[PDB]
């Protein structure tokens, strides 16, 4: 995670508890592959973490 | 069920199917809708988040939108593995919690 934005999004994503491992790994892979997408990746991950809480309450 | 979904439907492969849901001002009217897919004999999983954002790994044959107290899910190029129970989920400001539809079954003929 070479730049400040990558590093910041990385730690936010590592700490999103409602993501499954594949989801989490896919977001961190995106941060590495497409550093310019760091802000969009982090926003998508925060949304998905919130949505995954609805899925938990449905089961 | 707090949200009312459209009736279960049968469609042929490659057809386009639209499922819909109606709520109130306190849920769909003020919050984004999530869609859950419950494959036959399997635990439910997230398909769509925040009205229109695909969950990771979900085919772009799925699309979603929301308008007023209504939301919809559209499946393009319907394929036998899409046969499932589809559930709308949203935050309700009045319940201060998640509300769900009763589910819509899509049967692929």
């Amino acid at each position: 995670m070479f730049n400040k934005d990558q590093q910041s999004a990385f730690y936010e994503i590592l700490n999103m508890p409602n993501l499954n491992e594949a989801q989490r790994n896919g977001f961190i892979q995106s941060l590495k592959d497409d550093p310019s997408q760091s802000t969009n990746v982090l926003g998508e991950a925060k949304k998905l973490n919130k949505c995954q809480a609805s899925l938990k309450s449905f089961q | 069920p707090v949200l009312t979904q459209s009736p279960s439907v049968s469609a042929a492969p490659r057809q386009r199917v639209t499922i819909s849901v109606s709520g109130s001002n306190s849920n769909i009217g003020s919050n984004t809708v999530n869609w859950i897919q419950q494959l036959p004999g399997r635990a439910p999983e997230l398909l769509m988040c925040d009205d229109d954002l695909l969950a990771p790994g979900v085919s772009d044959r799925f699309s979603g939108s929301r308008s007023g107290t209504s939301a919809s899910l559209t499946i393009s190029g319907l394929q036998s593995e899409d046969e499932a129970d589809y559930y709308a989920a949203t935050w309700d400001d009045s319940l201060n919690g998640w509300v769900f539809g009763g589910g819509t079954k899509v049967t692929v003929l």
